[PDB]
């Protein structure tokens, strides 16, 4: 019979089950081979991402959480548990003596059903300024409470606020970039108006640099261009060597020479350089950047509309940009270029102190979920209420729509209508409160009458949602279910043999 | 599920009650000895947690766990590294039957972190604060707490170290001490160990040649760091050798060659080398030698990587490389040199350093047969740690089991008085407190619970009575013998083990492998 | 744990499942001992009373079941299956760790929803003999629908109804008296004014007697009356048994003489008359009878106002009848004593033909559910529909009323009314139809709106109960019900160990 894959598939979601709520359960990652390490995590995304299966149902399925983690933001672990639950439900189901063509059509009312409830219940109260700044506040405050740190909560929460709001509904993810960068303390924030590097070559060279002026000089000293003023090497003797080092030194001094007599006076470049050209440019009296990141630069000249050479081809085509003030000044623990004197304030890049890890995945998750629900929200604002208000208003309405259909498929819609109820449910068994009398009051609250009835983490009570100030977003939920209810289409479908 | 986290659980536990429970018949001045056997068959007498600690090896989480625990312990604060272990055991025990009855660990942690908190402003509020402003109460303060670390003659031994090595006032008594940023003790045998004293500067051991007057001041150091090495041959003979022709060849390779380099090196002022360790050298070429006779000769080997970061940090300035060097960022200072022996045997050379930016002053210490040059180190090492614990803060207290029972009584009294469910699990630290001071009972060599008690007793009527005494056998009061200690290597130790506890709390669920 | 008394009562009622329903499943009872004997059933009273077992839960579940039977008529594995689906919820939500106060509050709570829905819908339209008349012959055609069995039931049907229709809303039950007699065919049917009896002494004794007056004399001849006229037995020779034989032989003749002299024609009592006074009786010209039932005389007293002699006491003071035509005709295949020329239509016996056995008990018990829902609705008529239209009601209501209640018995509440809508799922799925389906559109129906909606039988649809003409009665389903609930209450509170 089919169970194998039944089974393979469900056991893969009860894995992370107990790292959902803020109060969630930490555990270790024991690593084999030579080494065996050590370490805490509290995500589900970095345990899946650290595995490996062999069933062609949980591949799928690690795929697809794979898939939409790199769509919207954490959305890894709430699928999983609902696929997990879904396919609980139906394997009972089917094991009733039901067909799947029945089950599958009741599936897909339920979630018509649901996507209608949730376009039907949508806010829509933002004609002010202040409105937007505590939505946005609101919904930042609600992503970072998913690990129950207090400690330097709000300062960050203000910073990212303060540079998402910088863009003032400009498209772009180009822009603002984020570094790594350790040492310090929490408690210190630096603001700028511009960005840093991330190597320098030491304090040999001269810093005194005058009239900035970017020029991208493409010119390859060992990619074989046109006119090559060296040779190769015979088969004679030994004496060869010596013509072809004299031949590379004129060749590299000519280039210097011509860089020079171009007009320029701090160099910039992403290739190679070796150490004779960069002693020789220290000596001239130039500075010359060399081991630059493969995103540095591109960000730097897409800011000011500038491109590569193109590996010397057109210099007089490219367009280059300059600046007005350029120092090195000694900030934290490292000496970077700063990027000052500029009139473009979209790319900015907030340097980090501390002597902790795995901040920046959450500072660019964070930064991602605000310019995606600030772009979505440009004129129309659609926020939602949390603490699991939706998900009780959508099984009720999947409960009510199973009523007035004769035939078959109402023990489909009730079924998802019971696995719908269940993520509040783990939600207060992770805190340590009683989850079957909050849920049967929330379910009493939502019957007779309120729309705005959620649980409180606090303390374990139920209260209102719209008075204490929580919201979240509204395509990452709807994303969610569409994304659950296809990975369910897709499994359920499957019956046969493993051939 | 449920069954796979309890197991889970219940064997992390019963592990670290294991690691804890290996080693206990230590604490206190009256320890029994432990005699570790290695794999080859030899045995050591020793009887120091830490090295116990660091010496055996086991594979478990909460071993390893333990074990990082123990060394960020002997670090950060320097003393009592084997009170923890015990600390965190009973905190387990006291878990373990928490959790047998149905709490969730939620609420456990509160109450840990609650009832730590509670501990520490009592112990804040407890101990009395003193003065360091002036030289008179520091020396004070360090006489009375030296004279408690060993015995009465190695302290009289080490009693004049001790007033050399706190005379070192530099820092206007600041926040944090820099005395493991810019001290270098060294070593020397040979001689009287009482012919110390501070000295500036840089002091070395190796003898610079043997010629005629090297009483000179041409920077004191060569800053050169390029290769010195003779370029080694392909295979051992390339052709074959008998008679001439090929003598003359490598005869020239031999004298006229590195001379060359020797020549266009020694065109530049301040003709100072030297070379690093002959770790990789096979044999230098003593002709070179010969040749640099003239003209001064100055070289200095035997040298390391700290001996470099000293020398480069206490003067200012950064070493080079490279031989494409056309620039003059190599010099130092001049003032004297050439130093002769201190009436025996054993070279060493110093230099006072006048008008330098480093102020780094070191002790140069001696010995005979090794056997007190070591203690003495020893010695200087604890009474500087020390110095730095005590400067660190300003609050002190006395040792012997009285605050832990004062702070068993005040949690139980709080959990008496705060109200809630967690005052339960409150009540489980009033239980893990009392574990010293029955120990020191017990190891003295009298009744544990008796005298428990009557310390409890004791504490409910006048408050701050006594302890225990080791060196009488009763219960004297502590003013007498002059015995204290901070109260940092408590607050700290006291917070290490409740993180400790919490961190091995929050950590369930399955343990995943590759 | 607690599992083996639920279990034995789980099993207990499963026994009987396939047995319901007017397509039920028969089974053999194959007996032990000396000689194996083999019979057909149909009904599981008489398989519960032909077991033996050793579990007191199921003893005490058995004579509560026996007790039910004894009271109301037929409704043992009714009663049976609910219990049993009682427990088997009951264990499933026990085992989701609840305690049982709140299961039995919950259980209270939906009979006591039950009870009112079943007592606010109840019809009140019979103000017309024809009203009666039809609602009885719906009732007796319900009741006779149990055994499918179509080859004369109409006939019987009718007798059955004249019979019950003469008491004429008379308050009795010893006046009409059913007999046990078989041979002839089953289309035969004999109509009288009177009963009969069961035994005839021969024909030896002469059947000409007249002037009718029914005189109870309970001389007894062996019961040691006053005066002896006899003695005991000596030890001195065998000669005094003549003596004490002829002593015996004068009694008996004086006897004979006094009752001869008292005035009397036909002679009835019911001791036990030897062979020398019945053939002295017979010589003299005085029909005897001997060997009496335990009712007939009884319910001859009683239907007219006379009592026995009281073993000889007051012979001047119990009133005693009379008839007026007692005579002895051949019917059928036996000679009995008939009872014509009487005034009183009350008491009534209609003999019984054909070849099959198994039928006085259902006519039996059809006739005393007759009286009985003729008793209870002399003015107030009060009848309900059949086919599964009171069950789907009642847990449409306590469904409705389990969601306005928050705390945590609903989920008790929950399992009742899913526990009450079985009985129509195995009524469909004995006779061999898809269940599923007729319960899914049952529901939707009665959820739509719509009172009155049940299944057919004969073609296996959904159709109007009121339009085909099918009742039943009213208090039946109200004490099955609360014994259910009483037998589940008093299971439920049991779970220790059995000592
Ligand atoms: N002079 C003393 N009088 C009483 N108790 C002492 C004395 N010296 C040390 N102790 C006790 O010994 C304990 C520490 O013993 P040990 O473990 O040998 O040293 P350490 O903790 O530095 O490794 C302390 O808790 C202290 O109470």
């Amino acid at each position: 019979a089919r169970l194998t894959s039944f089974i393979g598939a469900i056991a893969i979601g009860d894995l992370v089950k107990s790292t959902l709520g803020p109060k969630g359960m930490d555990k270790i990652l024991l690593s084999s081979g030579r080494d065996a390490s050590l370490m805490v995590t509290n995500d589900g995304a970095t345990i899946l991402k650290n595995i490996g299966v062999d069933n062609p149902a949980a591949k799928v399925l690690v795929d697809m959480s794979r898939v939409q983690d790199d769509e919207v933001g954490d959305g890894t672990t709430s699928v999983t548990v609902l696929a997990a639950e879904l396919l609980r439900e139906a394997e009972s189901l089917i094991a009733k003596k039901i067909h799947p063509q029945t089950i599958i059509a009741g599936w897909r009312e339920a979630t018509k059903a649901a996507r209608e409830a949730l376009l039907s219940s949508a806010v829509d109260h933002g004609s002010d300024e202040v409105k937007f700044r505590q939505d946005l506040m609101n919904i930042a405050g609600t992503t970072l409470s998913s690990k129950l740190l207090t400690h330097h909560k709000d300062h960050f929460t203000k910073l990212a606020v303060e540079a998402v709001l910088r863009l003032k509904g400009s498209g772009n993810l180009e822009a603002i970039h984020i570094i790594k960068k350790l040492g310090g303390s929490l408690a210190d924030s630096y603001l700028d108006e511009g960005f840093l590097l991330d190597k320098k070559i030491g304090v040999n060279q001269p810093k005194r640099i005058e009239n900035a002026k970017i020029l991208i000089a493409n010119t390859g000293m060992d990619t074989d261009k046109i006119k090559i003023f060296g040779s190769r090497v015979r088969v004679d003797s030994t004496a060869k060597v010596a013509e072809i080092e004299h031949a590379e030194k004129e060749k590299m001094k000519e280039k210097v020479e011509r860089i020079l007599k171009h007009g320029i006076n701090c160099f910039i470049n992403r290739q190679l350089i070796y150490n004779y050209p960069e002693q020789l440019f220290g000596a001239a009296g130039v500075m010359a950047i060399e081991h630059a990141d493969f995103a540095g630069v591109e960000r730097l000249a897409l800011v000011t509309g500038g491109e590569i050479a193109s590996t010397f081809d057109h210099p007089e085509l490219v367009k280059l940009g300059s600046c007005k003030l350029i120092e090195e000044v000694m900030i934290g623990e490292d000496k970077l270029i700063h990027f000052s004197g500029v009139a473009l304030g979209e790319a900015c890049t907030i340097v980090l102190r501390g002597a902790t890890q795995q901040i920046l995945d959450e500072a660019e998750r964070s930064l991602h979920d605000a310019l995606c629900v600030l772009a979505q929200t440009v004129k129309d604002s659609r926020t939602v209420y949390g603490g699991g208000c939706s998900e009780m208003l959508m099984a009720h309405a999947v409960t009510q729509l199973a009523n007035r259909t004769p035939g078959k498929e109402a023990v489909a819609m009730e079924s998802y209508a019971k696995a719908l109820r269940m993520l509040p449910t783990i939600i207060a068994d992770n805190a340590g409160y009683d989850s079957a009398d909050l849920v049967a009051q929330l379910r009493a609250a939502h019957s007779e009458g309120n729309t705005t009835a959620g649980l409180d983490m606090r303390e374990g009570t139920i209260g209102d949602m719209a008075i204490l100030g929580i919201t979240e977003s509204f395509q990452v939920k709807r994303q969610v279910l569409l994304s659950a209810a296809e990975a369910a289409e897709v499994i359920l479908r499957v019956d046969n043999i493993i051939k | 599920d449920r069954d796979k986290p309890a197991q889970i659980r219940f064997s992390n536990i019963s592990a670290a009650k294991a690691v804890a429970d290996a080693i206990r018949t230590s604490l206190g001045p009256k320890g029994m000895d432990k005699m570790i056997q290695d794999g080859k068959g030899d045995v050591t007498i020793t009887n120091d947690g830490a090295t116990i600690l660091k010496q055996m090896q086991v594979l478990h989480p909460a071993a390893r766990m333990l074990v990082e625990l123990s060394k960020a312990q002997d670090i950060e604060a320097g003393d009592g590294t084997t009170s923890v272990v015990i600390i965190a055991g009973s905190l387990l025990d006291s878990c373990t039957k928490l959790l047998q009855k149905g709490i969730h660990p939620t609420i456990i942690s509160e109450s840990f972190q609650k009832a730590l908190e509670k501990g520490i402003e009592i112990l804040t509020d407890m101990s009395r604060p003193v003065e360091l402003s002036d030289r008179e109460t520091l020396l004070n303060s360090a006489t009375t707490s030296l004279n408690s670390k060993v015995v009465s003659q190695y302290s009289s031994l080490l009693s004049p170290m001790s007033v050399n090595a706190v005379m070192k006032v530099i820092d206007p008594a600041t926040a944090t001490s820099v005395d493991l940023r810019d001290i270098k003790i060294v070593k020397k045998l040979g001689g009287t160990i009482d012919d110390c004293e501070l000295v500036e500067g840089l002091v070395l051991t190796q003898k610079v040649s043997n010629s005629g007057i090297t009483r000179v001041e041409k920077a004191k150091i060569g800053l050169i760091q390029f290769c010195l090495s003779a370029p080694k041959t392909d295979m051992d003979n390339q052709i074959v050798v008998s008679d001439y022709a090929q003598m003359d060849r490598v005869l020239r390779e031999e004298r006229a060659y590195i001379l060359n380099l020797v020549k266009q090196i020694k065109k530049t002022g301040c003709n100072v080398l030297l070379i690093q360790k002959s770790i990789l050298r096979d044999a230098l070429s003593d002709l070179a030698l010969h040749f640099l006779n003239k003209m001064k000769i100055m070289v200095i080997k035997d040298i390391e990587r700290e001996d470099i970061e000293f020398i480069c940090k206490t003067i200012g300035t950064k070493p080079v490389a490279h031989i494409d060097q056309f620039t003059a960022d190599m010099l130092g200072s001049a003032e004297l040199a050439e130093e002769v022996n201190l009436n025996g045997s054993g070279k060493l050379l110093k230099i006072t350093g006048c008008a330098s930016p480093g102020k780094t002053v070191t002790i140069v210490v001696r010995g005979s047969n090794k056997l007190v040059i070591e203690e003495a180190e020893r010695s200087i090492h604890d009474a500087l740690c020390v110095i730095r614990c005590l400067v660190k803060k300003r609050a002190l207290i006395a040792g012997g089991g009285a605050p832990e029972i004062e702070l068993a009584l005040r949690l139980t009294e709080y959990s008496r008085t705060l109200s809630g469910m967690e005052s339960y699990c409150v009540r489980a630290f009033a239980d893990a407190m009392e574990v010293i001071p029955s120990t020191l009972a017990e190891n003295a060599g009298l009744n544990p619970i008796s005298t428990v008690t009557e310390l409890r007793n004791r504490h409910a009527q006048g408050e701050k009575t006594a302890g225990i005494n080791v060196r009488k056998g009763g219960i004297s009061n502590i003013l007498e013998e002059l015995v204290v200690q901070p109260l940092l290597v408590s607050v700290s130790a006291l917070t290490l083990a409740t993180e400790t506890v919490r961190s091995i709390l929050k950590i369930d669920d399955v343990v995943n492998t590759r």
